């Protein structure tokens, strides 16, 4: 268009682009700054980073760069290349991994009366501490923190266009839920210039993780293998097998826990509930295996060499009417030798029937114990409400 | 507005590539000062520090100096900072080859020619990690900071003074700083330093240091790694009191503890630096209790040897009988073919029993040695992990604190 | 000098590239908007993005380039930088990383009349949601968004890409036989493309193509469900074998550690969205909580086989059930001095008769431990089966429609 | 002075050289691009993401009539050095990469004399996209491919076509990869079996269309196996071996399942080794991956026969019967096949001791009935060590001797007889 | 300073950085090239790619750019930037992953003489074939070569400065040390242009692995696992628990030397003494894993259908180790009495065999 390569021409004649819009260097310029979330990137947990896909919306008035419409045939808006105007300097104060500031430029509508509308895209990858005392049952909280970086609250002034961040196009995450999101301006005061107040837009998202992929891929076989360890105490210690399902457990959950381990950051400031779990189940192995070796010995344990005491016949004598189910309530040489052998036999027997009533208590209480514990460890974040 | 007018009167006769020395022999004055917005990470693998800083840079530009009287009395304008001449401060010792700052915002400059440069920063400096006590080691990193291209008769780096007295710190801010977690700032000194090696014509003469000790929280660790590897270790003793008449598993037993403290050394080594310059702590805990695992494998071994011996293979001698039946536990604590039968099967049932009698006394002695091997050598290793705090004084020798 | 180079100098002599060629005030720039595939490189399932090679087949008409052949030794048409020329931000809204613009820029293509055609080559990455279900036997629809980053319908309006000949409109990604390479995990079942409109914003215009895509599911059979097939057959087995052999749990375990395992190698890849689980984790807790519980039954069945009637008394349900009702369904029916001389014979012979009685009621006891073992070893044999062939036919029944739905 | 200043002055600025104008007298007339490529390295061949990483340098060819001068007038200046950014310059890109790299690494100086000559080699690191074959992995040979085009000019303006050398006054086209003996590092991996070059013109489509010419080069590499044989195929097959003889382990000893359960956790875990070092590709299933499923399968069969030899063992009388069939085939035929190797009180001890000897002889033909039972095992236990081992040791030779046979073609291409060697150039 | 930026007009008014600096164009601008290594970044064994942070230091002497001191108020040096002169174009040709040539493109001392020394860093990810025949206790030479890629030997005459790369600030690895390093200059001839010979420098350094990271992750617990191998003869038979110990080291061994696998580059030019070692103690275990199954079966080999061979009772046995009243029980107690003292022997054949390997073990050891 002619009239546009006029407009063009005209505007971009004496322009500076060094220099703020504003009519008097005495006045600010008021750039109204919104953040519209296209997409959760990412919310690596380790690094603790979030990527997020965001536009940075930005509207604000340049003077210089008002017209006539009539002028140059009733052109009412134009697009101009965000190089060839003042742009405001928003900074992510918070980061870790990207630039601090919008990098790709792209260009912005200039309406006839100076009115920038500049809405340039970014892929935030933000720092922020994550929570993870409940995991994977938690909420993170996190925020992004952009202001004005070389201007002051005199000079350039920051301000939110809305209460909230624009979600109307947001992507739906797949992993996290956003319960709620909101925008804060904060007017901060820095060691740096003490007498001058800088403005700045925090951005905070709380994002319920969605757990049924933690709970299926990892939760579920350790339930699974607790409740195999409070098994084990109903194997035979007569077949044997009974030390090869404990270590056989024992294993399984220290390949869990290394798996665990590569999920949650290495921070100490909160100790996660997985974490906890992990080392309440292990424990209650070792518990298991320990308790379970005690009723090994004392099954094979020889009826010669060790007399039966007579408080261990009592209690594990009288105990078993307290529990209610299936467990009951030359010519001459020979002969002597097999009677020997046959009331050693029995004294052998006496062993055997306490390392199995022991076995039966043991069964009764660490079933009780698992389930005690995973309700008391879980139930606490399952119930949110 | 005025300041279009006074930036373009400043920048008419200037050009960036000419350090604006007032004369021959005139040594410009650059002066830095620190500041830590976040201690990002601390990546032991490729032993890199990542920060977030506010690197601020302040010097003097004779050229940029106007009368306020002039300008409607206008003592501050922001120019960018590719217009302007820069004394080109980049960190020598970075991982990767990002020498400058990242952003490049704008330079304050004010009536007299004071230039006042704050940009940000992601540093991802480079300090080998001494892991001889992890998980309870202190990590002392640095910051370099040189001038690419000028030297010391050109520039004059400095430490930034507020009231006369130099910042000797890093300046943590608390409007705008955060706890990096597992990781503590004990000391954070700032000092100039030079080479002596070079003469003062050579651009490395002079550098900034600004040092982060720090120490590592070890909760997180002793949780989910220490703690569950000495459980698991300490189930090698219980393998003395399994039985050895076939059964009880004690090889088993003890083959899986091996096994598992394999997993947890391969866990650790997916934590820990490849410097090789020294053996990590745990990891030394880890081959002490692979190693006390390996001789109790040799010493169930033995016992089922011993235990399973007959009056066949194997011969009980009276001086080893006698030795290990009667002092060292209480130091410790037609029938005429069925007759001989009979008794010919008995004597074999006695000498099975005097032998795995000598089982059960070799298991007790190497049981009550192994458990005291292995209670020692756990307290040694995690009371030597205890007891290393971070030094009192951040440079040893130095009697000052560097402190705000 | 070349009648090109004094062509270009009268051409672009007041010609500004930052300006829309609008012949009025008010009017619409069509810009005709294909794609041509050249290789769809990968789809990323973990992070979920597509990368794939392709071309932008983009066409204009600009009003200033136009001249007289006649006037100029007869050039018909210009191939100039793409840099010089006015051109619409056709980019890649659905870019999974930051990328937006091309990659190469090639030189646009001007005839005499000003229709300007510009094919420049990219690499996109871009961001298709993963529908985890089914998986790995799926089918996933990727979408590719092209408008216009800076121009909306009040100044562009978008079409589709014609053909060879101008006649014909292209409703489709076009992909040339030649310089193709297919996939070897995902075919082509549809590739169409329409223009997007969303309500509510009269501003708002997109030309979207479809990739729906067919994984095909070999290296996930062969690496994950054969061997989970085999670990099943394992588990199936743990109840043929006896309980005096002391090998029930060595051989239940190291199955479920076996699942486990390739549960914990199969967790690198799938995505982590948890809308739903996918058909192959779905088989692996089924088989899990299926070992499990041949763990759990060996367990019964040895302690059943080590009872003793000194340390046990059969229940009167327990032997009604398995002696006398389940055998035969099962088919596990059971077959069917002179003075103290004479003291010690009487005594031995009443022990023997003793150990005799004793004797018959632990083999009734381990004969209930056998018929539990085999009524447990067919329904266990039943279930996996049962379960397996459901769980193979609905996965094996999900195929991509017919109709794209563009 | 230095008389290069001149030159180019004069070249550049007084002729008003235009560096985006093709370099021909008038339209209608095309530009030869020759083009070679030299191997200084190939860097890698990754698998899992199907890219052929190499070291290359890209050489053009063509004329340029404006950067033409007089020898003679300039003080005899026989070459010149311009930069790229000055003087015009075939945009050749490979079109098949999977980064966004299509250019070269570096933009090297352009050589230029004085008949209008103009030459660049500029170097560069390319990763292309060639798929993998693994049908015969590790013993298989990939065909990876380069493939350049002409993006900025239709064959109506440009013509890509390969670099022609002189051997005793005849020109050849340089139909191959150049290797220079002085630059060239061997992979160690990979050894380059064919190296052929192309000019590809496609008949569907258009000569002013940009699709119209390529310009291919291949890489025939065969991969050297004995880092993947010795590390990967011998502890499998020598673990295969102990599934293979675990039937002689007798059914007495509480171990037979172990090791057959053992070995083949051991067969699965080498099977997921493998199948991360290869593309999640579904062409074809990986003769290492098809031999490791083979074995995998047969130790589990391995396993279901020792489980049916345990449980004919541990049968007793007093719940299984010995039948005539079982015993007439598994305790005679199958061995001889396979080549085994007072006043009342006196009266009652008679009686106790008549109950004595009945109990005795009870006990007698429960063991014999047991070791009946026994026998039967190891007879069965004999069968399936000399049906599964040999058929395991069949398999194995047959798989590694039919990878091993897997030889790249004699020609590179099937129906061009002529082989693409810098030996035997056409002319 | 005023004087400077009259200098810096003056210098540059009339400069074209095409052209070489030389007075005539038959003279070549020779140009001293040298090395500064800073810190060994790493060493890539999978992909055989070395990267390390070097500055390369070159001098060369402008003849254009010289100037009177009195003039310009006794100005000796300028410090100009490096996009403003000419400036030789060092590639380095091994590049595997990153720039052929400088791209940092810091600003360069310029001598009131027309010298002018500049030295710009870089990061070379160059190629490096590693020689894994010993390990974890290699020793690696790979070296960086850098040409001028564009000019002949006639034209910029490149030189190195010194005979070693300067390593004066080195850091240090800890994970490899220096035992020597030195550049040479080569004139090459290629295919391209065989008339002219191109000059480069490569500079070679040789870097001797420090073995304690990987001893102890690997040699230690592979070490554990090959002295338990020899614990299986030791074992009695009649425990069990033998087959599960030698598969237990067999598969703990199949899993260090899949890490080991892991490690080392897939290169095929030799295999790597661990892993030759690795593959021995395989071949080790396995034989135990037979011999043990044959131990078993002779322990558990009954005699009612298995006779005893002559030479075994002889070798293994001798050398080596140097009408209700009928009695129905005395001849089966006899006939059983015979029957185990069969078993028996073999019992002690099996024994035998157990500590024959045994000793051969121990020799193994000791030799070892
Ligand atoms: C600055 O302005 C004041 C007042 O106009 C004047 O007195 C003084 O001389 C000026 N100084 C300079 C250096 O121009
Ligand atoms: C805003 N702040 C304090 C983070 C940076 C200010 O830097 C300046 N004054 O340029
Ligand atoms: C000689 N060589 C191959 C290293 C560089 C060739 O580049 C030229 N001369 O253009």
């Amino acid at each position: 268009s002619e009239h546009e390569t006029r407009l063009v021409a005209n505007l971009l004649e004496n322009y500076n682009k060094v220099i703020r819009p504003v009519e008097h260097h005495t006045h600010f310029v008021d750039i109204t700054v919104g953040l519209q979330l296209i997409q959760l990137i990412s919310v690596d947990e380790v690094n603790q980073i979030v990527e997020t896909n965001v536009r940075l919306r930005q509207q604000w008035i340049d003077v210089r760069l008002r017209w006539n419409p009539a002028d140059y045939g009733g052109i009412k808006k134009i697009r101009l290349p965000s190089d060839d105007v003042w742009l405001p300097d928003l900074v992510l104060y918070n980061n870790a991994d990207g630039d601090f500031a919008i990098v790709h430029m792209t260009k912005l509508l200039l309406d006839y009366t100076g009115k920038i509308m500049w809405t340039p895209p970014a892929i935030f990858k933000s720092y922020c501490e994550i929570i993870v005392t409940h995991f994977p049952f938690d909420q993170q909280n996190c925020t992004m923190k952009l202001g004005i970086w070389t201007y002051d609250g005199t000079k350039v002034s920051i301000s939110p266009e809305s209460d909230r961040p624009d979600l109307s196009t947001f992507m739906e995450s797949g992993e996290w839920v956003m319960k709620d999101y909101r925008g804060w301006k904060h007017w901060v005061y820095y060691t740096c210039c003490p007498d001058t107040p800088y403005l700045d837009i925090t951005y905070h998202f709380i994002m319920q993780r969605i757990p049924l992929y933690f709970v299926v891929n990892v939760i579920i076989p350790c339930l699974l293998f607790s409740f195999l360890t409070g098994l084990v105490f109903y194997l035979p210690t007569d077949s044997g097998e009974k030390m090869t399902l404990s270590i056989s457990v024992l294993l399984s959950l220290t390949v869990f826990l290394l798996v665990i381990v590569e999920l949650i950051p290495s921070t100490s400031s909160a100790v996660p509930l997985i974490g906890k779990y992990m080392l309440f189940t292990m424990i209650f192995v070792i518990s298991s295996i320990i308790i379970t070796v005690v009723v090994i010995n004392t099954h094979h344990r020889s009826p010669s060499t060790h007399t039966m005491p007579q408080w261990v016949r009592k209690i594990f004598i009288d105990t078993i009417p307290n529990v209610m189910f299936f467990s009951t309530m030359g010519v001459k040489y020979i002969a002597e030798h097999m009677k020997s052998d046959e009331e050693s036999s029995n004294a052998a027997e006496e062993w055997k029937y306490v390392a199995m009533v022991i076995d039966h208590i043991l069964l009764c209480v660490f079933m009780l114990i698992c389930i005690i514990g995973t309700v008391s460890v879980f139930a606490g974040r399952l119930i949110e409400l | 507005n005025e300041e279009g007018r006074l930036i373009e009167k400043l920048l008419g006769d200037y050009d960036k590539r000419i350090i604006p020395a007032k004369t021959l022999d005139h040594i410009i004055d650059v002066t830095l000062k620190l500041t830590l917005t976040n201690l990002i990470s601390l990546n032991e693998k490729e032993e890199a520090l990542t920060t977030n800083v506010w690197i601020e840079i302040q010097w003097n530009d004779y050229r940029l100096s106007w009368n306020t009287s002039e300008y409607e009395g206008i003592d501050l304008v922001r120019i960018p900072s590719e217009l302007l001449w820069l004394p080109d401060v980049v960190l020598e010792n970075n991982v990767d080859g990002q020498f400058e700052v990242a952003y490049y915002a704008n330079v304050l400059v004010y009536n007299d020619g004071s230039m006042y440069w704050l940009p940000p920063a992601i540093y991802r400096s480079t300090c080998p990690i001494a892991v001889t006590y992890f998980p309870f080691d202190w990590q002392n990193c640095s910051l370099v900071f040189r001038s690419q291209t000028y030297n010391a008769h050109e520039v004059n780096l400095q430490l930034s003074a507020e009231e006369g007295e130099a910042v000797e710190w890093i300046h943590i801010d608390p409007e705008d700083f955060t706890e990096n977690g597992e990781w503590t700032i004990r000391h954070r000194p700032a000092k100039k330093n030079y080479n002596w090696q070079l003469t003062k014509d050579d651009t490395d003469f002079q550098e900034i240091i600004f040092f982060l000790i720090i120490q590592r929280k070890p909760l997180f660790y002793i949780i989910n790694i220490i703690a569950p590897c000495v459980l698991i270790s300490s189930l090698v003793v219980l393998v003395y009191f399994l039985p050895a008449q076939a059964g009880g598993q004690k090889c088993t037993l003890s083959i899986s503890v091996l096994l598992a403290q394999t997993i947890f050394l391969f866990l650790i080594a997916q934590k820990v630096p490849e410097t090789s310059l020294n053996v990590p702590l745990i990891g030394k805990y880890l081959i002490f209790v692979m190693f006390v695992s390996m001789l109790i494998v040799m010493n169930c071994v033995i016992v089922l040897n011993v235990s399973l011996r007959t009056p066949n293979t194997h011969s009980l001698s009276e001086k080893i009988k006698h030795l290990f039946l009667g002092f060292l536990p209480k130091y410790l604590g037609a029938c005429n073919f069925i007759a001989k039968s009979t008794k010919e099967q008995n004597d074999s049932g006695s000498e099975n029993e005097n032998w795995v009698l000598i089982g059960k006394v070799i298991d007790k002695a190497c049981f009550w040695i192994a458990l005291l091997l292995f209670s020692i050598g756990t307290l040694a290793i995690f009371l030597t992990g205890h007891f290393n705090q971070v030094p009192e004084f951040p440079f040893p020798g130095d009697p000052r604190k560097y402190v705000p | 000098s070349v009648m090109e180079d004094t062509l270009l100098s009268v051409l672009f002599e007041t010609y500004n590239p930052k300006v829309r060629p609008a012949q009025t005030v008010g009017d619409k720039v069509t810009v005709r908007v294909g794609l041509t595939l050249t290789n769809l490189l990968i789809l990323n399932e973990k992070i979920e993005e597509m990368t794939t090679n392709v071309f932008l087949n983009l066409a204009w008409t600009d009003y200033r380039l136009q001249w007289d052949p006649a006037a100029y030794e007869g050039i018909k048409d210009l191939r100039i930088p793409s840099s010089d020329v006015w051109q619409p931000d056709i980019v890649l809204m659905n870019n999974n990383d930051g990328s937006f613009e091309i990659t190469l820029h090639v030189n646009v293509l001007v005839q005499h009349t000003g229709a300007v055609s510009w094919q420049p080559s990219a690499i996109y990455r871009s961001s298709c949601t993963i529908k985890v279900m089914y998986f790995p036997f799926d089918w996933q629809n990727c979408t590719m968004v092209f408008k216009s980053y800076t121009y909306d319908t009040s100044e562009v309006t978008l079409q589709h890409a014609l053909d060879a000949k101008g006649e014909r409109e292209v409703k489709e990604i076009v992909i040339n036989k030649d310089a193709f390479t297919e996939n070897g995990q995902w075919s082509i079942e549809h590739k169409p493309s329409r223009k997007n409109w969303r309500s509510d914003d009269p501003s708002y215009e997109d030309v979207t193509f479809y990739l729906i895509i067919q994984r095909k599911p070999l290296f996930y059979i062969v690496y994950t469900i054969i061997p989970c097939i085999l670990i099943s057959i394992l588990a199936i087995l743990v109840f043929y074998l006896p309980p005096d052999a002391g090998e029930k749990m060595s051989l239940s375990i190291s199955a479920l550690l076996a699942v486990t395992v390739f549960l914990l190698l199969l967790a690198d890849k799938v995505p982590e969205t948890s809308l739903s689980v996918p058909i192959i984790i779905r088989y692996l807790m089924f088989i899990m909580i299926l070992v499990a519980f041949s763990v759990i039954l060996s367990v019964v069945v040895l302690n059943l086989h080590h009872r003793s009637p000194n340390t046990h008394t059969m229940p009167n349900w327990i032997r009604q059930i398995f002696i006398e009702t389940l055998p035969p369904f099962l088919w596990i029916q059971r077959p069917v001095d002179l003075k103290e001389a004479v003291e010690a014979i009487k005594y031995i012979a009443e022990q023997l008769e003793s150990a005799s009685e004793f004797d018959d009621l632990k083999k009734d006891w381990q004969y209930v431990a056998m018929v539990a073992d085999r009524l447990f070893l067919y329904v266990f044999f039943v279930i996996c089966s049962i379960g397996t062939f459901s769980i193979f036919l609905d996965a094996s029944h999900n195929v991509p429609p017919d109709n794209p739905f563009a | 002075v230095n008389e290069e200043e001149r030159l180019i002055n004069d070249l550049l600025i007084v002729n008003k050289y235009n560096k985006h104008v093709r370099p021909v007298k008038h339209n209608n007339e095309v530009v030869n691009i020759a083009l070679s490529l030299t191997l200084s390295n190939l860097i890698s061949l990754k698998e899992t993401d199907e890219t052929l990483t190499s070291n290359v340098w890209m050489d053009h060819a063509w004329y340029d009539h404006r950067l033409t001068w007089n020898a003679s007038e300039y003080s005899d200046i026989s070459i010149l050095r311009l930069p790229p950014e000055l003087v015009w310059i075939p945009d050749i890109v490979l079109q098949n990469n999977n980064d966004g790299q299509y250019h070269v690494a570096y933009f090297c100086n352009v050589l230029v004399r004085p008949n209008g000559y103009v030459t660049w080699l500029p170097p560069a690191i390319f990763r292309s996209s060639c798929p993998i074959n693994v049908l015969y992995f590790p013993f298989d040979w990939q065909n990876c491919s380069l493939k350049f085009t002409a993006l900025n000019y239709d064959a109506n303006e440009i013509t890509m076509d390969l670099m022609t050398d002189t051997i005793d006054g005849k020109d050849y086209p340089i139909e191959w990869i150049i290797i220079d003996p002085e630059a060239f590092t061997e992979n160690g991996e990979w050894e380059i079996i064919h190296k052929p070059a192309k000019k590809n013109i496609y008949p569907d489509k258009f000569p002013n269309g940009t699709n119209y010419q390529d310009v291919t080069f291949y890489l025939i590499i065969r991969r050297k196996p004995l880092f993947y044989v010795i590390n990967f195929i011998t502890p499998c097959v020598l673990i295969s071996f102990l599934a293979s003889l675990a039937f002689y382990l007798p059914a007495e000893s509480g171990e037979k399942m172990s090791t057959a359960i053992s070995v083949l956790l051991a067969q699965a875990v080498f099977l997921l080794l493998t199948s991360q070092r290869l593309p999640e590709t579904a062409l074809a299933v990986p003769l290492i991956g098809k031999y490791l499923m083979f074995i995998m399968s047969l130790v589990t069969g391995v396993i279901v026969n020792c489980g049916i030899v345990l449980n004919f063992h541990f049968r007793t009388p007093s719940t299984h019967v010995l039948s005539t069939r079982v015993k007439q085939i598994f305790l005679e035929k199958l061995p001889r096949i396979l080549h085994m190797s007072l006043h009342d009180e006196i009266k009652s001890g008679i009686d106790s001791t008549n109950y004595i000897v009945k109990q005795i002889k009870e006990k007698n033909a429960y063991d014999e009935e047991v070791g009946n039972w026994n026998l039967v095992g190891q007879t069965i236990d004999r069968l399936s060590m000399f049906i599964i081992t040999p058929v395991m040791v069949l398999g194995t030779i047959f798989i590694f001797v039919m990878g091993n046979f897997n030889h790249p073609p004699a020609k590179p291409f099937e129906g061009d007889p002529f082989d693409y060697s810098s030996d035997h150039p056409r002319c």
